[PDB]
RNA sequence: GUGAAGAGGGAAACAACCCAGACCGCCAGCUAAGGUCCCAAAGUCAUGGUUAAGUGGGAAACGAUGUGGGAAGGCCCAGACAGCGUCGAGUCGGCCUGCGCGGAAGAU
RNA sequence: GAUGUCGGCUCAUCACAUCCUGGGGCUGAAGUAGGUCCCAAGGGUAUGGCUGUUCGCCAUUUAAAGUGGUACGCGAGCUGGGUUUAGAACGUCGUGAGACAGUUCGGUCCCUAUCUGCCGUGGGCGCUGGAGAACUGAGGGGGGCUGCUCCUAGUACGAGA
RNA sequence: GCUGAAAGCAUCUAAGCACGAAACUUGCCCCGAGAUGAGUUCUCCCUGACCCUUUAAGGGUCCUGAAGGAACGUUGAAGAC
């Protein structure tokens, strides 16, 4: 998991999702992607 | 919205009955029951009610949830687990599932009401039920005990899923 | 000069409420207004001139919002270190009768009267009281 | 449930494999059943007992009708035990020590002996401060008791000289090394609060 | 400009901010700033919107299918947008703007 | 018309930006062991040599030897080594008296606690006739650390190690 | 993580459901009804006469003196008192 100020899309696979008022990035393709704002 | 206009087709031997919100299909595998959310105006038809700003969204889950407990009370749901691994086994004994993973303790998972599984092999198990949620559920629970290692691909896994190996 | 009400020839009469889907705050307000006697032409500030005023359901209380998880009850022990906190659900599972009675104290006036005048809550958890004896009016809030 | 007993003293059993187990010895007399509580009438369920004797001129008439009323003679106090939702007494009914024959562990209550005013020191494994190297006065005194300004009070709870024993306190989880409902003993391994002579209640061990 | 050398009302409390300049008395009335659910005087006022964060009631670059409004585009029943080996109407992603979200750790 | 100033000792108390122990995501994570980020403040969190030291270096421990706030916490609690009185000397500056963000040897630390607070322990009255007991439990406090060995198993993993 | 739309797909989340740590609430130990919101249970004790008067939870008089308490004494593994 990155937890950052600034998550995005790192690749095609990449998903934006919103859980429990979290802004997180999931990525079927890449674990390294996966991503949640904080 | 395009999910909640399509109506659920009612086949021949389910008997539904709409108690208002709660809605109870019984067919010949089982009886499911659902109470809904307010917004839902539940052939089966499903549509927004008024003064509810997700009624459409509303809609859509209702009517998903209610197609999948008309193929459950029908038909039914199965889901296969294999296991992959040096001693790595199953066996169920009427209603628990006792499995060996690599561990120094028995792992027995108790089936709740509804699930029955059967071990055709000692490496595969197969689950079956009407709840779509619950046959889900035990086959996540089971895959818990020992998630598809990423070297190998050792564990419990679906028989569908791909497990993404990598080397050292 | 202007009547004062007296302590010893005030007219108290005794109310009960159901609490079952009110909005805390909003229930609260209106039995603070009672107890204190402010809807009496009587109404004096040194004087208790409010009514008795029986609760029940206090479990049943409504919040609006997240505030079922999200309010927090804070005190202090005393001890150093000893701040303690619960939520509003762990407030009505523990003693749902203290959501109402902390509500409506701190909606009452401070000091010796504003004490008196919350003895005349009589809060329930549940929907049956012992003061029948008292022929309690049913009172809508 | 368990039993009111008194601590006789101190002494060992020697096991045949030369092991000296220290034991405190117990005498446990019949417990007589002098109220049983339930739900209704006063909302749990125990019981109270007695045991030992009094002297008929120190049995004041209001504690004289209450043992009369369950039908035993009087004994030096009365204790209550919670019952368990199996359990269930009768009064007047005699509980002996043979309760603990299968008990394997015990916990025991008494009143620790009586130290008096205690220095921090003592009470509270305080360090004593430089003998010599110059102190003056200040050899076993407890030193700094706050910080300043901020908070510019003492902290409720802080460890001072004051009173110590002469309290409740239980030792959990003893061995029972014997029974012996003949003499009306039981022994347990190890120490237990309180002098020769004082009430102990006895338990089985809760954990 | 005010305080100093200025009281009164408001800003919880708060010389210097806002309203306003106390000759004395009144158990009359109207207003100012500021307010009107309870503490605490007065709208649980009316109508139309927005917010779901207790935002309101601290904090930036920057991040995001939060949500409201507006103007204009591209594609599209010669079948669009994922399915496009498919069937049956919307679909895509910029721009501007209202209100929210994350970014957000401190000592009794 | 004085808020005692460095370090130590005694006694602490809070924050969390976590040192250990607990939970977890990613890994260029085979395993063992790490790295990095997230959650987490319950408890725990060296002794010595040298120096006034705080610190630091060093020796040897430990699961770890956390970082900060608290008048750089704490002298009406102790110390008085450092430092800034008066004595004396060196280097140095100055014709000199003397002087030094240089050094060196010596060199008085008062207070019987009224109030707040805190630790204990009683007296009064209350609680609605009086009295002796046993209780319920609102509420409050205490406690909460962890090593090593063995088994599982030389098993899983690994070309071995 | 499951099921699941908004958004035909996908999605742990919007509705609904599950797991998850020495933190939290309990469980363990001690205090604890001045908890003035002063609680409960068990037992014990007292079952006279009379007067006046702003007549009211009024004030005396004679008779009575319980349960129990305290005091005093001998004291304690209790204790500064
Ligand atoms: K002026
Ligand atoms: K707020
Ligand atoms: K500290
Ligand atoms: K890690
Ligand atoms: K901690
Ligand atoms: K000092
Ligand atoms: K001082
Ligand atoms: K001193
Ligand atoms: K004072
Ligand atoms: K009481
Ligand atoms: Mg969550
Ligand atoms: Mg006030
Ligand atoms: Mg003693
Ligand atoms: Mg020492
Ligand atoms: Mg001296
Ligand atoms: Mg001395
Ligand atoms: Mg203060
Ligand atoms: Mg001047
Ligand atoms: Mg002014
Ligand atoms: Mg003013
Ligand atoms: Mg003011
Ligand atoms: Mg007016
Ligand atoms: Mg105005
Ligand atoms: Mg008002
Ligand atoms: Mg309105
Ligand atoms: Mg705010
Ligand atoms: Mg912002
Ligand atoms: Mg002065
Ligand atoms: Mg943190
Ligand atoms: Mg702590
Ligand atoms: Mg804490
Ligand atoms: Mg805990
Ligand atoms: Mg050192
Ligand atoms: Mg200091
Ligand atoms: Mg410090
Ligand atoms: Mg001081
Ligand atoms: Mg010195
Ligand atoms: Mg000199
Ligand atoms: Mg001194
Ligand atoms: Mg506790
Ligand atoms: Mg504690
Ligand atoms: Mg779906
Ligand atoms: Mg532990
Ligand atoms: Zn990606």
């Amino acid at each position: 998991m990155k937890v950052r100020a600034s998550v995005k899309k790192l690749c095609r696979n990449c998903k934006i999702v919103k859980r429990d008022g979290v802004i997180r990035v999931i990525c079927s393709a890449e674990p390294k992607h996966k991503q949640r704002q904080g | 919205s395009r999910v909640a206009k399509a109506p659920v087709v009612v086949p021949a031997g389910v008997d539904v009955k709409i108690n208002g919100q709660v809605i109870t299909i019984k067919g010949k595998n089982g009886e499911l029951t659902r109470t809904l959310n307010d917004a839902v105006e539940v052939t089966l038809t499903f549509g927004p009610r008024d003064g509810y700003a997700d009624g459409w969204a509303q809609a859509g889950t209702a009517r998903a949830l209610l197609n999948s407990m008309v193929i459950g009370v029908t038909e039914g749901f199965t889901k296969k687990l294999q296991l992959v691994g040096v001693g790595y086994r199953a066996a169920v004994k009427g209603n628990v599932i006792n499995l060996s993973l690599g561990f120094s303790h028995p792992v027995d998972h108790q089936l709740p009401a509804g699930i029955t599984a059967e071990c055709p092999t000692q490496t595969e198990i197969v689950l079956k039920g009407a709840d779509k949620q619950v046959i889900g559920q035990v086959a996540a629970d089971l895959r818990a005990y020992r998630r598809p290692e990423p070297y190998k691909g050792k564990g419990v896994r679906y028989a569908d899923e791909v497990v993404r190996t990598k080397e050292a | 000069k202007t009547f004062t009400a007296k302590p010893e020839t005030v007219k108290r009469d005794w109310y009960v409420v159901d609490a079952t889907g009110k909005t805390l705050g909003r229930l609260a307000t209106e039995l603070a207004r009672r107890l204190r006697g402010k809807h009496k032409a009587e109404y004096t500030p040194h004087v208790d001139t409010g009514d008795y005023i029986i609760v029940l359901n206090a479990d049943k209380v409504a919040v609006t919002g997240n505030k079922r998880t999200d309010k927090v009850y804070y005190h202090h022990t005393g001890h150093i270190g000893g701040i303690k906190q619960a939520t509003f659900e762990e407030m009505i599972a523990r003693r749902p009768e203290r959501v109402i009675e902390i509500a409506v104290k701190g909606m009452l006036p401070k000091g010796p009267l504003g004490r008196a005048m919350f003895r005349k809550l009589k809060v329930y958890a549940g929907n049956e009281h012992n003061h029948a004896a008292q022929q309690p009016q049913v009172l809508d809030i | 449930i368990g039993l009111v007993g008194k601590k006789v003293g101190m002494t060992r059993i020697f096991t045949e494999d030369g092991v000296s187990i220290p034991v405190t010895v117990i005498e446990v007399e019949a417990n007589r059943v002098t109220q049983v509580k339930d739900l209704a009438n006063d909302g749990y369920r125990a019981i109270q007992v007695t045991t030992g004797a009094k002297k008929a001129n120190r049995v004041t008439k209001p504690e004289a009708g209450h043992f009369a009323k369950a039908g035993v003679e009087a004994g030096r106090g009365l204790w209550e035990f919670r019952l368990a939702e199996g359990e269930e007494f009768t009064v007047g009914q005699s509980i002996s020590v043979e309760l603990f024959a299968d008990v394997k562990k015990v916990d025991v209550t008494g009143t620790s002996k009586g130290k008096g005013f205690a220095g921090t020191v003592k009470r509270w494994n305080f360090r004593t401060q430089d003998a010599t190297h110059g102190n003056s006065l200040s050899h076993r005194v407890p030193g700094s008791i706050g910080q300043n300004q901020t908070p510019g009070k003492v902290f409720k709870g802080k460890k001072m000289a004051g009173q110590m024993g002469n309290e409740r306190v239980t030792v959990q989880s003893l061995d029972v090394v014997r029974v012996d409902a003949e003499r009306n003993l039981l022994l347990v391994k190890g120490a237990v609060p309180g002098a020769t002579g004082s009430d102990l209640i006895v338990k089985p061990a809760v954990k």
